[PDB]
């Protein structure tokens, strides 16, 4: 019930964060390796396509594909939106994390000339979290609705929304209503209040 | 670059929020008292920030209830009264600050209820 | 959730036994017909250095001849225990990618033969009565396992805090999920990277200088299923 | 300075001599497992659940009880004191009896958890457990005793909160019982306080024995308005319906405990509730009927009649806001006579000054006085978390308890010096014996339970204890920050009223009557039909209906302090919110809207439309109601007491007495409460 | 205090956007009508664009307007293209729903809510 | 019209409401004897500069702030009001 | 080893309020 | 009426529900079924109650009957035991 794991990585991979964080000083706040054995260089927004190209086109250090670009929204931190992009090297056989910070009028940059895989994610980005990301081509909602005002997955939005729709024979169309939910989600206060010893 | 701006960051037209929902509706940022049933103070550390209680209602058929406040299950979770004020301010919502309730310090001692 | 019934293991041996001949009764009726070959072959060719940088990462990224599995590269369970060939591509076709995804039904029956061979005797779930639930007359005999289970199903297990990003090979190409966790039992964000957001983007790249018929070709050969690109 | 260094897992704390080992862990932020040890409650050392590894020493101790040394380093997550903790959860849960889906105490457990996060994956108990009998300890308390873990916080509270030694151990070995040996019943107010104590769900409530479970319940954070201590609360709510009233700390007011009444009462909120606005019809029977109908037969009769023809006699539970909305409304209308049914004197300086009628040491005062005499109140039965406060400082402190009223049972030690009022005149002339007694306090606290001055001579009895209180004042040679005179008050809306500018008693509606009433909530027999013009044209403002809807012309349905974001202050001025629990039933209306809106219909509309303008409003008039959890001090007596010098009365012989003498008195005195199910099983369990 | 410019430097610079756009739909609303077959009447329409445009008039934070413009042409774009159908741009409109009273005693009159 | 009643505000510690402090130590305690039966509320201000309201007959009032007012002046001022 | 028995649901709930029944007789 | 009322009052619209139909209300009312039970007599002080069964059954729990003033019931069957 303890992991089998192996400590060769956590060496290993911590040895490239200080390589990266020595390359490109000018970008990379802090770098971590977890105890999950994974990797995260954390850069400042400007650094998004600097260290994602850095990371794209060296030798040592081949991270050809995107696998995911995502924001966690934590509401308190002044800067919400935390992007995060998850990239894998086929050459070393690793994956690392470049995650930057992006707040509701701040645009961070768009990587989709460094990786053509981001230029849906950055749209559904825009779409659920409202981060906009500069000279992308075409961003636009990829998953909400044509008409849908509002962004989604923040975590100040309702879990159900404020409209919903039916259809209005009176109109014959598809009208939206502001929600009635004939039973409102109970929400349950479930949380120990006894914390873990850590 | 670097232009300057004097205001607080209104984003309430761009956070698409129905009016009446931005306009007659009071947050109150607090931080959460203990469940008197439980001694676990794990659960008042973190600032609250909990939106007004509108109508709660009866579906007529299964009796269920129903409601219409789309922001009645919201309860945003801050680490600071600044950084709740902020967010309040931020989405254009009316805020009630309520300053936290840490107890006082009792002194105990196991020998005092010996004494005569 | 519970041990596998007394018969699964002789039924699903039942079925791989016969399972072979039906996979080429479906290869002879579609790998040599002139009408298939044509129809796939030299359709939505993807180049092996834009299959990785448009994040392809599936049997779209084998079927280009590129070497990487995630079941050989990184292994997860105990595939690091079972012998299996990855059928990698040449053409980065149609075609080709229809013969791999042929060969992972052939290469997966060698991977289901040596798991009901070597199946070890066990339990099914970890015994930390503080993330697998306790038993059913375990919860009903000792006042430990009632308090367990009462807490696991109404509260949870409330996962440490941290984050990870964990790839699988799923059929369809690289699953992963990027789970943030704050201390508590639910969840904060759990990113579900789909292989098929990227393939999808890939369509058009991929179906360029290509007439209205090979398009429903395009969108078979990425196994594109909606629900993992829209989530 | 006399910190001493004491390590927490290394964070090296500075504590002050004395602090135990559990007090070192919470200051650095670690939590001892614990159970039987409470703050408010003495270390007993029962459970040993907190046992830690202070460094380099020999055995485990108990973080409960060991005075932290000079640089002991705690370790409270080494592999020895999580064997200490492994080891104990394997024995309070060997003899507990597996029902945790009977015990509604499910996820209000501090006893799985524990087990769930410090405790052990399995059970080696392979052996028979115990069973105890159930007994009946009252109509309020389950004690479903075989879940008992003899953590003697109830026999402690039993005994140190409430003085109520009823409850004690008996026997020993395993077979030890914590219960009362003869069944009588626990009967006390701070009864119910029990139920939220005992961490274990081996007693819990009856009322919410099976309705609810934890997690569902949202929980809405209010205050009490059964009594004028204010005391917090949490109202949970399920789907809409309020389920539980439990406690909320405010160091303060109320700290972790609340009143019998204002727990178990909240059953009384939801039946002969006020919901649909009838008008009397017909041959005279009342008519259910739209507002538009039932506000314009209101306004008709209000623009006919003049001002001191309409009058309005509020009372009981109305909130500050509606208060503001019915003197604004009746003083658009020359009628400036806005009443409460409480009489407090107002023959002298009255409401002018705050000071006169507000407790001026606070409820946290009683902790630092020395000497208290309490003249014409049974505490413990008007406001009871302050009798509690007596008792703490009466206890852990030392005060000097006088009673000054009938000898009545008080929970503590009290000297009658008698009942009469005139003596009160005897401690000025410094004849009766207790005189010296305050000489020799430095510090203390006089205390006029509204309660008295409902008599006819309570215009007496206030300047008679004004006169005692300043030269006590003199004698003493008090600081001027202490303020020896305070009056505690047992109705939740009189501070606010008389703060508001409301004239107390219905002594001016007695002398004219009004052609018109709109009883605020007021179910008070303070007038009645029979004694109004025949025109008699009355209409009730309130939420239960109890004695003034019957004699009613019109009714307007109001709420319930569950029900609304009124405020509300206690005696000692401290204003507070309640806050919306549940949304007011059927077309049932908050207060301070019903009169914006009959102010709208009769045209005299008043300014604000939204509830922060009618907050702002309060501002002008009152503008600390606008400040909350704030008690201000400029104590302006001395000028109080001038006019009180000019004010010449009689104190009329007739001993003054507390209408509460025994608890049944108790029990039921309100819309919300005497309309309880629950109260009234409680009313006839004591009879 | 300074703040990095979304894509205009000083309102004014941005106005020239909003502008930019209000000249876009006002010259789209023609074409919605008659082509997603709409019946509301060009006049009406281009009321409602006005509405809009006006809503938003009046925050001072360019990078708020430099926001709302962006979100504002890819509306158009949308509704330039088919990719809304009726349904979505009729929805502009409130045609099923009640507008709520506003009047206190129209309120009060109706819902505990305010 | 008729003065009803008159609420006097006043903080508790500032200099604007210093000496409207001292009125009260001064006159309250003659003004009530004088003119008594006319609600002289004293109330407590906050962060706000002393003020005296007072109703009058229908609903009406009227304000005059007294920030930084000396004594005499507030006493006059309470006595222009009880004309 | 068009029905008319269709179920139909409730509130089994026992209706969780009371309203004042007013006086029967006037005064 | 259920074995919980829920019957619906003659005035109550609530009852179109039920035309052209009818409603679902089992006939098996488990107050009277356990009271249709013989009283468990026993030897012992306490005893258990698995519900009949072992894990099949009901979480087990030992019942005090000690007290032949009242047999004892399991929370979970409304099985009265009689010492
Ligand atoms: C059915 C067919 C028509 C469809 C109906 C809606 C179609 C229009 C669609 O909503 C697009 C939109 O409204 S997007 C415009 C949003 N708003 C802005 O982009 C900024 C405007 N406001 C400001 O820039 C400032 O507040 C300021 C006061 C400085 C300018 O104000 P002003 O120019 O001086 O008036
Ligand atoms: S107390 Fe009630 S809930 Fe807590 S464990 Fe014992 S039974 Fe289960
Ligand atoms: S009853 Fe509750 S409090 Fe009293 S001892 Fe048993 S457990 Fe401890
Ligand atoms: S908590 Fe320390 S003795 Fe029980
Ligand atoms: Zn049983």
């Amino acid at each position: 019930t303890v992991r089998p794991r192996s400590d060769v990585t956590h060496k290993q991979l911590s040895a490239f964060g200080e390589y990266v964080a020595e390359i490109l000083p000018k970008y990379v706040q802090q770098v971590q390796v977890s105890c999950l054995d994974e990797l995260e260089i954390c850069i400042h927004p400007d650094g998004v396509i600097p260290t994602l190209t850095f990371l794209r086109d060296h030798t040592n250090a081949q991270f050809k594909s995107l696998a995911d670009l995502t924001a966690v929204d934590v509401p308190t931190r002044q800067n919400r939106f935390e992007i995060v992009y998850n990239l894998l090297s086929l050459r070393f056989n690793s994956r690392i994390r470049v995650k930057t910070y992006a707040d509701e009028l701040t645009p961070i940059d768009s990587i989709v000339s460094v990786h053509i895989a981001a230029n849906w994610y950055e749209r559904e980005v825009w779409d659920m979290f409202g981060v906009f990301f500069f000279n992308h081509p075409d961003l636009r909602r990829i998953l909400t609705d044509y008409g849908f005002e509002g962004h989604p997955f923040r975590k100040d939005f309702p879990l159900t929304g404020y409209v919903e729709l039916r259809y209005d024979d009176e109109v014959k169309r598809v009208v939206a209503e502001p929600v009635e939910l004939a039973q409102e989600f109970r929400k349950f206060d479930l949380n120990s209040p006894w914390e873990a010893f850590p | 670059q670097l232009i300057t701006v004097d205001e607080k960051l209104d984003i309430t037209t761009l956070t698409g929020v129905p009016e009446e929902h931005i306009k007659t509706r009071k947050v109150r940022i607090f931080v959460p008292a203990r469940n008197n049933m439980q001694s676990g103070v794990n659960n008042t550390k973190k600032w609250k920030m909990e939106f007004d209680t509108r109508e709660r209602w009866e579906n007529p058929l299964m009796g269920w209830a129903s409601t219409a406040d789309p922001l009645s299950n919201m309860v945003l979770t801050f680490s600071a009264k600044e950084d709740a004020i902020a967010f309040a301010e931020k989405n254009g919502w009316s805020y009630d600050v309520e300053e936290k309730k840490v107890p006082k310090p009792k002194s105990k001692s196991y020998g005092a209820n010996f004494s005569w | 959730h519970q041990d596998l019934p007394l018969g699964l293991l002789d039924d699903i041996y039942e079925f791989s036994k016969n399972f072979s001949l039906r996979i080429d009764e479906v290869e002879e009726m579609l790998t040599n017909n002139r009408i298939w070959r044509n129809r796939t072959v030299d359709i939505g060719v993807v180049t092996a250095e834009d299959a990785l940088n448009y994040g392809f990462s599936g049997v779209m990224l084998r079927g280009s001849g590129i070497q990487w599995d995630l079941r050989k590269t990184q292994p997860y369970d105990v595939y690091d225990q079972v012998e299996f060939d990855v059928p990698i591509g040449s053409r980065g076709d149609c075609y080709d990618r229809y013969l791999c995804r042929v060969e992972e039904m052939r290469q997966s029956l060698r991977i289901i033969e040596q798991c009901l061979n070597k199946m070890p005797p066990g339990e099914i779930k970890v015994d930390d009565a503080k993330v697998s639930p306790p038993k059913r007359a375990e919860m009903k005999t000792s006042m430990e396992s009632l308090i367990h289970h009462f807490k696991l199903y109404t509260e949870g297990y409330q996962v440490p805090p941290g984050a990870t990003y964990t790839a699988i090979e799923a059929p369809k190409g690289e699953f992963g999920v990027y789970l943030v966790s704050d201390g508590s039992s639910r969840p904060y964000r759990c990113k579900i990277k789909a292989p098929g957001f990227a393939h999808l983007a890939g369509l058009d790249k991929m179906s360029k200088g290509h007439m209205l018929a090979d398009v429903v070709a395009i969108i078979g050969t990425q196994d594109i299923v909606f629900g993992e690109i829209d989530r | 300075s006399n910190l001493i260094e004491v390590f927490v897992d290394g964070q090296s704390v500075m504590v002050e001599p004395g602090t135990t080992v559990l007090q070192a862990c919470e200051k650095v932020g670690m939590q001892i497992p614990r159970f039987c040890y409470h703050e408010r409650l003495s270390v007993a050392g029962n459970c040993r659940m907190c046992l830690v590894e202070i460094e380099k020493a020999p055995k485990v101790v108990a973080a409960c009880a060991m005075p932290v040394m000079k640089g002991w380093n705690i370790l409270t997550n080494s592999e020895k004191s999580k064997k200490a903790r492994e080891g104990v959860m394997e024995f309070l849960l060997a003899n507990h009896p597996l029902d945790c889906p009977i015990c509604d105490q499910g996820g209000e457990c501090d006893l799985q958890d524990q087990s769930m996060m410090f405790g052990s994956d399995r059970s080696r108990f392979l052996e028979g457990k115990r069973a105890v009998e159930d007994k009946n300890i009252g109509p309020l308390v389950k004690t479903i005793m075989t879940r008992c873990i003899q953590c003697t916080r109830c026999i402690r509270f039993a005994s140190e909160i409430a003085g109520v030694d009823d409850l004690g151990t008996t026997g020993r070995g395993n077979d030890m019982q914590v219960g009362t040996y003869i069944e009588k019943m626990f009967m006390s107010e701070l009864s119910g306080n029990v139920i939220d104590i005992c961490p274990v769900g081996a007693l819990t409530s009856k009322p919410y024995a099976f309705t609810a479970r934890p997690w569902e319940t949202r929980k809405t954070e209010s205050i009490d308005v059964m009594d004028a201590v204010g005391s917090n609360i949490v109202v949970s709510t399920r789907t809409g319906e309020v389920m539980r009233i439990l406690p909320r700390m405010h160091e303060d007011i109320n700290e972790e405990w609340i009143s019998d009444k204002t727990r178990f009462a909240y059953d009384g909120l939801k039946r002969q509730r006020l919901t649909e606005p009838m008008v009397r019809n017909e041959k005279g029977l009342l008519t259910y009927t739209s507002w538009e109908d039932a506000l314009s037969r209101v306004a008709g009769m209000l623009q006919n009649f003049e001002g001191n023809a309409v009058a309005a006699i509020a009372g009981g539970l109305v909130d500050a806001e509606a208060l503001v909305a019915l003197k604004d409304l009746l003083n658009k209308v020359d009628s400036d006579n806005l009443c409460t049914e409480e009489i407090f004197p107002t023959e002298g300086a009255g409401t002018d000054l705050r000071s006169n009628y507000l407790l001026n040491t606070t409820i946290a005062g009683v902790e630092e006085a020395d000497v208290v005499l309490l003249v014409g109140t049974n505490p413990r039965f008007e406001a009871p978390l302050f009798n509690a406060r007596i008792r703490k400082s009466w206890l852990h402190n030392d005060l000097k308890v006088a009673l000054i009223g009938s000898p009545v049972d008080l929970t503590y030690r009290y000297d009658h010096l008698g009942d009469s009022p005139k003596i009160l005149q005897d401690i000025a002339s410094g004849r009766h014996s207790f005189c010296e007694v305050l000489k020799d306090a430095k510090k203390p606290m006089v205390v006029l339970g509204s309660s008295a001055l409902q008599r006819d001579d309570g215009a007496a009895i206030l300047v008679a204890v004004s006169n005692m209180v300043q030269k006590i004042r003199v004698t003493t040679g008090v600081a001027a920050e202490w303020k020896v005179m305070n009056i505690l008050h047992r109705i939740a809306s009189q501070v606010a009223a008389l703060d508001l500018g409301y004239k107390p008693g219905v002594e001016a509606i007695r002398k004219n009557p009004p052609k018109m009433l709109f009883l605020l909530g007021a179910d008070g027999g303070c007038i009645t039909r029979q004694d109004l013009p025949k025109d008699c044209f009355i209409v009730y403002q309130g939420h239960h209906g109890d004695v003034g809807a019957p004699m009613a012309d019109v009714i307007l349905p109001g709420a319930a302090y569950t029900e609304k974001s009124a405020t509300y202050v206690n005696t000692e001025g401290r204003a507070q919110q309640t806050k919306v629990a549940v949304t007011p039933p059927g077309l049932a209306r908050e207060d301070w809207k019903i009169i914006r809106a009959l102010s709208e219909i009769a045209g005299i509309t008043l300014p604000y439309d939204t509830l922060d303008q009618v907050r702002n409003r309060l501002e002008e008039v009152s503008p600390n109601l606008v400040r909350y959890d704030d008690i201000e001090e400029t104590n302006y007596f001395q000028q109080a007491s001038e006019l009180a010098k000019l004010v010449n009365q009689e104190v009329l012989a007739d001993p003054l007495v507390p209408p509460q003498l025994t608890i049944k008195d108790f029990y039921m005195t309100d819309s919300i409460s005497r309309a309880s199910q629950t109260m009234a099983k409680c009313v006839k369990a004591v009879t | 205090t300074s703040v990095k410019p979304i894509f205009s430097r000083d309102l004014n610079e941005a106005k020239r956007r909003v502008r930019e756009l209000y000249r876009a739909w006002y010259r789209e609303v023609p074409n919605t009508v008659h082509l997603m077959q709409l019946d509301i009447t060009v006049k009406q329409g281009r009321d409602k664009v006005r509405e809009m445009f006006m809503k938003n008039a009046h925050v001072t934070d360019p990078r708020v307007v430099d926001l709302l413009v962006i979100k504002g042409k890819m509306e158009l774009q949308e509704t330039i293209k088919v990719w809304k159908q009726r349904t979505h741009v009729m929805r502009f409109f409130h045609e099923t729903e009640t507008p709520r009273p506003k009047d206190f005693l129209s309120k009060f009159y109706m819902g505990h809510d305010p | 019209l008729g003065l009803r009643e008159i609420r006097v505000h006043l903080c508790q510690r500032s200099p604007g409401s210093q000496g409207v402090r001292d009125f009260i130590v001064q006159r309250y305690v003659e003004l009530k004897k004088a003119h008594p039966n006319l609600p002289i509320l004293i109330r407590e201000c906050s962060e706000v500069q002393p003020k005296l309201w007072a109703r009058y007959a229908f609903g009406q009032e009227k304000t005059v702030s007294l920030n930084n007012l000396s004594a005499d002046e507030v006493t006059r001022a309470m006595q222009n009001v009880l004309s | 080893p068009a029905t008319p028995e269709q179920y139909v649901p409730y509130s089994t709930t026992r209706k969780k309020i009371h309203e004042w029944v007013p006086p029967s007789t006037p005064y | 009426i259920t074995h919980t009322g829920q019957v619906y009052d003659e005035k109550d619209y609530r009852r179109v529900r039920f035309v052209d139909r009818q409603k679902e209300v089992n006939e098996n009312f488990a107050i009277d079924l356990i009271a249709q039970q013989p009283v468990n007599e026993v030897e012992h002080r306490i005893i258990a109650c698995d519900g009949g069964g072992g894990a099949l059954g009901h979480p087990k729990v030992y019942i005090n009957l000690d007290k032949e003033t009242k047999t004892g019931t399991c929370g979970y069957c409304g099985l009265q035991f009689k010492q």
